[PDB]
């Protein structure tokens, strides 16, 4: 006999929260994995250094002069950061995080600019030689849909 | 732009009047619209008229647009020529323009190398205390 | 039955204009000089602008 | 663009009457539009009309485009050529437009190393004391 | 989180069931992310009082979608079961837009 | 008769988006300016000491000592910094900026101080002579809305 | 990137289409950074069911 | 891209007659489209004429498409000769193009 705008009107912030739902979880994981990101960076100096004085990418944590356990470079979303001759992964939480990211990780590796570097940000790899570089294919890496613009960058970018 | 050498010396009067007084004086025909203004004081020596008109201008007054034989005008004190005997005036127009900041008062350089305040005394006097300043470490050549 | 068709209304008229003015009414403005000869500009007491040069009235 | 030389003053005249008067000179036949603009003042010695032309243009008037025989036209200052004895002209435009900034004013470059400036005589003077300081250092060989 | 709601207070509402009441609603509570809704007893039509309905959600991986309709129970975290016990309000009641079941996805 | 939170809701996010698309997009133009700034410094260096040890504004990129070719010290949003008659220009890329600021540049130019030199930053600028530059006026310079408040100077700055 | 996101996927959402789904909408596609959303065939209208914006 | 040196001088004339002009001096049997563009203004000295065409394209006028034996072309200043005798030609171009901009 009435009673339609009580029951109509809850039933659109249900359904409108349902909507919002994939917007604030991708906006969310994007989130997670801009700091994976921010941990990652900064300590590209440590590693730019490293090679500059040297000519050899540091071969762990500790040769680069950081956290000597990956572990002690973890954060909210991230469990850890660890340097591998150079390249520096990022891995995601498993606990605080998305659902399709967590335990994911990306990596930043550098080139040998002859007097300087360039730096990479991109989905996961391994360094073959000196100047190479190549993906860490393996399943664990976060997802293209998940890293940024300025994170984009293949294993091949010069 | 260019004239006889005049002193002009208004105290509280209409600037229409000191035009029609500039156009009496065969600086042109000169005539306004109908109100463009109202009163202003100045007290100019030995400036060339045709300047001291553009210096009335920057005080409240008008800007100048002419026809040819008559031209339009539509909406102490003092003025002195400093000479710059040593110095090139436009080497001068950095520092000068620094003086004014967001402040009335003006200076205008004339081609032979003289340089032409209005304003306040106090704010002449300061640029002419400067202008001499920086000409006196040119004369010792 | 003429405007459905064409309309043209001719010049022939008067239109002759400082000859109609008094000399000492007239003031020089400018004077123009280059390969096309001298040529004098001169302002009506009604402020009209007008061109004359050598031979010309 | 080349002619011969001129000197032009205007005093308050329509753009269209110092157009005609510039074809009656020989200086090709030009033509208007209509309703081009109105009225300007300017006042040149020793310029080659097609010059005090583009320095027109540039004052208030307009834009020139030529048919080839005819010429359309469509919608004190002075002028004064500089002579450089020493330098190159290409050199004075990085000094010479930083005067100008956002002003009105110009300098033409002619083949012969000489710069034009039509503008205020104040702006002129100051263009003019630039280019004759850098022209001194450059006679000094 | 990445956990459901344990309790009211959990999800951070009226710590008390009883607190979420209304005319016909004589309370509301969250279990684990699925909130239940009781109809009084005083004020309601017959067959409905002291008779609920839940709304549950599911995890889409980066948000989730909700579900409306008959009592349930939260067995893990992205499932739930027929809370069978006699007193859910009978799908005649409900409208089309609340008649989910316990698997709907 | 019911659903408009869910409607509204929908459409305020919608437009919310628009309006928060000029402030990303000039903060976003802003950010990639920011850095052709820094691609264009640190070669200050190069011309500083060039300029210090011989008295004359290194003429070219080789002159100065700095990878021979402009296209060398490109970067993301950076097409190139070419250094000409000691005046250095960044060139913005035309594939990952703005819209409004590809292609286009700005320049960095010093002045002798004697026995040292000061350095300029701001729209493109051409060097006249050993101690006078001027407006490269072409269209192509960065609009003044984009750069730092750092680098509006006038070609007759001092 | 200056380019529309061609899909799904490229724009990062369910790579699926129908993985955009609703009570009322069958799907949520992307074409080109154009988005269209498709109404279902059952719990809607009449005449605006397999119907799209 | 070569041709007999000459001296090109247009005061007010269709960049079509110029064209035809052209075509009238063995340049290549030249033929607009209809309605290219208007009339120019330009004139030259001691330019060979497949350059002094080049050039007037830039000034207002059209680009140059060859079929071999005709050529379409589709929708003072002066020009003057500079010999380089010490420098190379290609080291001015940076210079040079910096005095451009846009214009």
């Amino acid at each position: 006999f009435t009673l339609i705008e009580l029951m109509i009107v809850i039933a659109i912030v249900g359904i409108l929260a349902a909507v919002a739902l994939p917007a604030y979880q991708d906006y969310t994981a994007r989130a997670q994995v801009s700091e994976a990101i921010l941990l990652a960076e900064g300590q590209k100096s440590a590693v730019t250094e490293y090679y500059l004085n040297h000519g050899k990418w540091p071969e762990n944590n500790t040769s680069a002069g950081v956290a000597s356990s990956p572990t002690d470079i973890k954060g909210k979303y991230v469990k850890e950061v660890e340097v591998k001759n150079g390249v520096v992964t990022a891995t995601m939480l498993s606990s605080g995080v998305n659902n399709e990211i967590k335990g994911k990780k990306l990596s930043l590796w550098a080139r040998r600019e002859n007097g300087s570097v360039k730096w990479f940000c991109g989905q996961p790899v391994t360094r073959t030689d000196d100047d190479t570089v190549a993906d860490a294919k393996d399943g664990k890496e976060i997802d293209t849909k998940h890293l940024p613009s300025t994170c984009r960058d293949n294993f091949d970018a010069k | 732009y260019r004239g006889k050498r005049v002193s002009f010396e208004f105290k509280d009067i209409d600037i229409q009047n000191l035009l029609r007084v500039i156009a009496e004086i065969s600086k042109k025909n000169i005539v306004v619209a109908d109100d463009v203004s109202g009163k202003v004081t100045i007290r100019l020596r030995n400036v060339p008229w045709d300047q001291a008109l553009d210096l009335v201008l920057r005080t409240k007054a008008l800007g100048k647009e002419e026809f040819g034989n008559i031209i339009r005008i539509a909406p102490d004190l003092m003025v002195n020529l400093l000479p710059v005997n040593y110095a090139v005036a436009a080497d001068m127009a950095a520092r000068v323009k620094d003086v004014l900041s967001e402040r009335g008062s003006v200076t205008v350089d004339q081609r032979t190398n003289v340089l032409i305040v209005k304003d306040v005394r106090s704010n002449t006097e300061r640029a002419r205390s400067l202008v001499r300043s920086l000409d006196t470490q040119t004369p010792q050549v | 039955d003429e405007l459905g068709p064409v309309n043209a209304n001719p010049v022939a008229a008067c239109n002759e204009p400082l000859c109609s003015f008094d000399l000492d009414q007239l003031k020089l403005v400018a004077v123009v000089t280059g390969d096309a000869s001298p040529v004098a500009m001169v302002e009506d007491p009604a402020g009209r602008g007008h061109i004359v040069r050598r031979n010309t009235r």
